[PDB]
């Protein structure tokens, strides 16, 4: 009635995808935007992938002014295997080993499963997608 | 199913129907749901807001409401803030209407909903409507009492005060009506409406003594109300209540004024007869019609002529549109009266006519119309054919007022709330609780009147006090009442003028108007000092009838009766009486002694009275607070002395002592030189005032009347008399006998009436003005206390009355010369008026009785209906004294009981010069009506000449006297006026003979 | 004495929800004791407030009201 088009489309930061979400009694998790190969080719390099993980973890651990612990999902793709496709690259395995033992880049990283993280993680309840 | 499902269903209905089209910029709903209309009404949005508030109150009973009450309450608040802002946008019009109420200065009622601005000129709407303002005030005080907050600052309090002051004067100015059409002819005229005045009375009663800020408020949240306006509104209602308007026998708009929105008619039996009449005359198969003979948006109606042509209303009958919304109102009335049978019958009637949306939501269309195929078939058989629904009954168009009323009625019927919750201000009360309510009923009960009135005796001078004490009468001179103060009536009017003043907007406050006896009967506190005032009847009056003891006794008795019969406030009223030493004036001292003795006895004409000192009465009594001020034969003839020089007239004035000669010389001087001339005793005006006061002291009635004519003064009570005469149904004409006369049909401002009467006075005579003043005040008083004495009166003419008075006095004189009327005392003129106004008996000459009846324009009871049934059985018409009354226009324009026919027949009858001739004519008409109604076999063959019939009777009775008494043919028919109608050989027999002769031929 | 239809919003006798209904909602307030405890609870998502952040409000034990009530109703003459 008031000719309002709502929020225009914009790129979504890493600060918003970290927190969990609730849409119609369902749990959803969103991957970070820099593993998007359909926009640009700079994400096709494993070393660059490692450096973006490092800077993004540092930035996330820097401010974190919202309550609860963060949550990052890092899917492993077919493009991050070797040429033979039978083993992951050395950089990816090394990065996984570093993010184990609770010290990677400039932040403490703790590993586990989504089952344990659901009890201690911020959840945002969304209401405007409920049916009218 | 719990309440949650039903309340969610109501919420979705409201969201899909009512709140969908709300305008957020103003909060006002539009009048159309499609096409982007920019027009908005006040009634529909207000009703929608009331329904939303009712739904919010219904849902408030849940502590887990999820805030659903929130949006409804805030929507009501936003709508009310928007309508208040739109009202306060126009400020000059309010001030203009407060002084000169006119359609030009009326407050606009329709404006753009997008920006709150006027879109249409007032020449195509009228814009004058008071019911909306009164209903808005009633609803706003309703929700303030509920607990809602709408006002923020003190400015809105001042605006509410100004609105109350403006609406106080609604009982005189005609309105355009609820339907905007006013008269049924729809020609552009305004008529009084009972519903508007009833709503105004209800709002005025409710607004009295209420804190506007709600929970918190000390001294700047109260509303002051004048009881005189409420009393006059109640009188206008009780007079006009049986018939909604002069031109409308019955309309469907009467229900809201006599139903839940108002609850104004506390008369039960008259309520029952009104309800029965409206139900019987307005019931329809599809609901209730608006009123009879109504071509509103019908098949024959065309969008090319705003005003209906005469005789079109006759063609417009039988095809009246239908509104089913009034079933909901009758449902409401039945459910508040605890009659489930009416509830079930009206629900069953409403079920089939209701429509459904795509989702099945209930729909209530606005009006119903008949197709063009059944234009004539419907006339033969009423209701036989089936009508068709309107455009707003299928899709795309709605009638938000209709669904609002439907949803509120369904909410009440489902018993989700209680009547007390929806009416916290207890507008409606049962018969067993009507015992100690304020402004409505007395503590003694409805069918009881035994009020006791307190009266205080206060002297004026110590010599008078001791003189009265010597005779046993006890009184107190004011100098021992030091703690209490006695003030005149102008202190209170100036104080009331002080209040209600704001600087930002421009505000004049309460207009300077006289205060009635009820207002002055109270006790006031100004600056912490008690103030008591006496009625305006005791103060010095420049007039002359205040020097007569009998007139004062009658006036004080009338005031006592008025206080007894129109007092309902808590606490006994206070009455103050003052006696002056000049009243005794020698031998005149006896009647005042008798009156004081009767007052001391305890009863005054069936009215109980109490007397005691003022200090005891003032102690232990509620005193009302006004704290706003703290916050803020003659030897000189006209012809002979007209041409005399100025110096000769001045010398004659100097050396003459006669009062009449002095007055006539002053009149000549003022007519020739002017009021600004200088004489030996100051200015001309000062000398006139001094001589007039001297004459008033000396009680020379002719001299005081002539001086009063000089003074250019008028009584401040003519307007109530003219308006009560108008609302009674009578007509008043001002003028002189045998000269030009002015007819008044609608209320007018005092300035115009004063102008016209004084121009006429300057034209014809000298001392008449005061004479018509005395006659009109006496006639008004008599009609107020003895209404049935003026029965049969339609047009009252003071000149004809006074001519008949002089003629009767001349007859009474006989051999002695007739006494001049200008020298008669007020008691004598009152007695003579009461004597001539009497129904009269035999003994006197029948010619004099005929003359006095004709001069008063007397008509027999039931004359108008007899004339109407005559014309219905008169194919040609009736021609009397050269005037023609064609049958076709009066049958195609008029009906049985409407007043326009009575006016027309009176107009055509009033051309008769001889009053007794007119009485003979009306008697002949009555005889003809009786003889024709007794036998339907005989019918008129052509138009009848009443002059021919009376001439035939003249000749026949001439022959009869020639045979009996051997009297020759004498000119003039005066012997007939002498002859009584009934007896051995009366006029009625000869009238019957003439009728028989005419019918035989 | 009140009729059966009026027992809706009376005080100390019946609740606003009706006689044959019991759906009262009660309010609770979470207040911590020490900064260490409140930060430890916040690490697990538990929200609680330290007593030093409610300065306009005061929290007192039950004996204060007892002694205040004991102070009342004292007369010297009798």
């Amino acid at each position: 009635r008031m000719k309002l088009s709502g929020r225009p489309y914009r790129h979504m930061g890493v600060l918003g995808t970290s927190k969990l979400y609730d849409i119609r009694k369902t749990i959803f998790t969103f991957t970070p935007q820099f593993i998007d190969q359909q926009q640009f080719y700079l994400a096709l390099d494993n070393k660059m992938i490692v450096e973006m993980l490092r800077t993004d973890l540092s930035y996330l651990c820097s401010r974190w002014r919202m309550t609860g612990q963060p949550t990052i999902t890092f899917p492993i793709s077919h493009s991050m295997l070797d040429e033979d496709g039978t083993s992951l690259n050395s950089s990816i395995l090394a990065a996984l080993r570093k993010m184990q033992d609770g010290y990677f880049g400039g932040a403490r990283v703790q590993t586990g499963k989504l089952s344990e993280f659901l009890t201690t993680s911020c959840c945002t309840h969304l209401s405007f997608m409920d049916p009218g | 199913e719990t309440l949650w499902d039903k309340l969610d269903h109501y919420y979705r209905i409201v969201k899909s129907t009512l709140l969908l089209y709300q305008s957020p910029t103003t909060g006002l709903f539009p009048t159309k749901t499609c096409g982007g209309d920019q027009k908005a009404k006040i009634q529909d949005s207000l009703y929608c807001a009331a329904g939303a508030w009712a739904l919010a109150l219904a849902y408030r009973r849940i502590d887990d409401d999820k805030g659903r009450t929130h949006e409804l309450e805030h929507s009501a608040i936003k709508c009310m803030r928007g309508i208040l802002y739109c009202y306060m946008r126009q400020a000059d019009k309010v001030q203009q209407f407060k002084q000169d109420p006119r359609p030009t200065t009326c407050l606009h009622s329709v404006f753009n909903v997008h920006t709150g601005d006027e879109l249409l000129s007032y020449e195509e709407y009228g814009h004058l409507q008071i019911n909306a303002v009164s209903l808005y005030l009633l609803y706003l005080v309703e929700m303030i009492s509920s607990g809602l907050q709408i006002i923020y600052n003190t400015d809105e309090v001042s605006f509410i005060q100004n609105l109350v002051f403006c609406v106080e004067r609604v009982y005189r100015v005609p309105d355009f009506g609820v339907w905007e059409r006013g008269s049924k002819y729809n020609n552009g005229s305004t008529e009084l409406h009972s519903s508007s005045v009833g709503l105004a009375k209800a709002a005025l009663e409710a607004i009295n003594g209420f804190n506007l800020f709600g929970n918190q408020g000390c001294s700047w949240s109260v509303i002051f109300v004048d009881l005189d306006a409420h009393n006059r509104n109640r009188q206008t209602l009780c007079s006009l209540l049986p018939r909604e308007s002069r031109s409308h026998n019955t309309d469907a708009a009467l229900l809201p004024c006599i139903s839940y929105p108002a609850f104004a008619l506390d008369d039960e039996v008259l309520f029952s007869q009104t309800l029965d009449k409206v139900v019987r005359k307005l019931k329809g198969k599809y609901g209730f019609k608006r009123f009879l003979r109504d071509g509103y948006r019908t098949s024959l109606e065309d969008p090319n002529r705003c005003y209906y042509k005469p005789a079109e209303i006759k063609l417009f009958d039988g095809i009246e549109c239908e509104f089913p919304i009034f079933f909901l109102y009758m449902m409401i009335d039945g459910v508040f009266r605890g009659n489930p049978k009416q509830v079930q019958e009206y629900q069953d009637l409403l079920t089939p006519v209701l429509h459904h949306t795509t989702e099945g939501y209930p729909v209530v269309p606005k009006y119903y119309y008949v197709p063009a195929d059944f234009v004539e078939y419907e006339k033969n058989n009423p209701g036989s054919q089936k009508r068709f629904p309107s455009n707003c009954g299928r899709d795309g168009k709605l009638f938000l007022w209709g669904q609002a009323l439907y949803i509120i009625a369904k909410l009440l019927a489902d018993e989700l709330i209680s009547p007390k919750d929806i009416d916290p201000v207890q507008r409606y009360v049962p018969l067993k609780d009507q015992r100690n309510v304020s402004m409505r009923f007395s503590n003694q009960g409805p069918l009881e009147n035994d009020l006791v009135v307190h009266v205080a005796l206060i002297a004026e001078s110590q010599r008078l006090q001791v003189f009265l004490n010597t005779y046993g009468i006890q009184t107190q001179t004011p100098q021992q009442v030091e703690p209490i103060q006695i003030w005149p009536q102008q202190e209170l009017v100036k104080a009331y003028l002080q209040l209600g003043i704001n600087e930002k907007l421009g505000l004049s406050g309460r207009p300077d108007r006289p205060i009635g006896c009820l207002g002055t009967s109270k006790i006031y506190r100004i600056l912490g000092k008690t103030v008591v005032c006496y009625p305006i009847i005791f103060d010095l009056s420049d007039f002359y009838m205040s020097q007569d003891v009998f007139l004062l006794i009658d006036d004080i008795k009338n005031a006592l009766q008025f206080i007894k019969q129109y007092w309902k406030m808590h606490g006994r009223p206070l009455f103050l009486v003052l006696i002056r030493e000049d009243n005794i004036r020698g031998s005149r001292f006896n009647p005042i002694l008798d009156m004081l003795a009767a007052l001391k006895k305890g009863i005054i004409g069936g009215v109980k009275v109490h007397v005691d000192r003022l200090q005891t009465l003032i102690s232990g009594a509620v005193v009302e607070q006004l704290d706003f001020l703290r916050i803020s034969q003659p030897d000189v003839n006209i012809s002979e002395w007209k041409d005399k020089p100025t110096h000769e007239i001045l010398q004659k004035l100097n050396d003459c002592s006669c009062l009449a000669s002095q007055a006539i010389l002053l009149g000549i001087l003022l007519k020739r030189e002017g009021p600004n001339f200088i004489t030996k005793e100051g200015t001309v005006s000062d000398h006139i005032e001094r001589v007039y006061r001297r004459a008033g002291s000396q009680k020379l009635w002719l001299a005081v009347r002539y001086g009063a004519a000089f003074t250019q003064k008028f009584s401040s009570s003519i307007a109530p008399h003219i308006t009560t005469f108008l609302v009674h149904g009578k007509q008043v004409t001002l003028g002189a006998f045998g000269h030009e006369e002015e007819v008044i049909s609608n209320p007018l401002s005092p300035r115009v009436i004063q102008n016209i009467i004084y121009y006429k006075c300057n034209t014809h005579d000298e001392r008449e003005a005061v004479i018509q003043q005395e006659l009109v005040i006496h006639i008004g008083w008599i009609i107020s206390n003895n209404p049935e004495l003026f029965s049969g009166m339609l047009k009252i003419r003071i000149g004809w009355i006074i001519h008949a008075m002089e003629y009767e006095l001349q007859i009474r004189g006989g051999d002695k010369p007739a006494l001049d009327l200008y020298q008669l005392s007020p008691s004598e003129v009152k007695q003579l008026l009461l004597d001539i106004l009497q129904p009269q008996q035999n003994g006197r000459c029948w010619l004099n009785r005929r003359q006095i009846d004709g001069s008063l324009n007397r008509t027999p009871t039931g004359f108008y209906d007899r004339v109407w049934q005559i014309l219905e059985r008169t194919p040609n018409g009736i021609i009397v004294a050269g005037k023609h009354l064609p049958q076709q226009p009066t049958l195609s324009d008029m009906t049985m009981y409407e007043m326009n026919f009575s006016l027309l027949v009176e107009d055509t009858l009033g051309n008769i010069d001889q009053p007794q001739y007119r009485q003979i004519v009306v008697e002949l008409l009555m005889v003809v009506s009786i003889v024709l109604e007794r036998n339907p076999e005989l019918e008129f063959q052509d138009k009848v000449d009443l002059d021919r019939l009376v001439k035939e009777a003249f000749n026949e009775f001439q022959k009869d006297q020639s045979r009996l008494k051997e009297i020759e043919k004498q000119d003039d028919m005066t012997s007939f006026y002498n002859t009584p109608p009934l007896g051995k050989r009366g006029t009625c027999s000869y009238l019957t003979k003439a009728v028989m002769n005419l019918l035989l031929e």
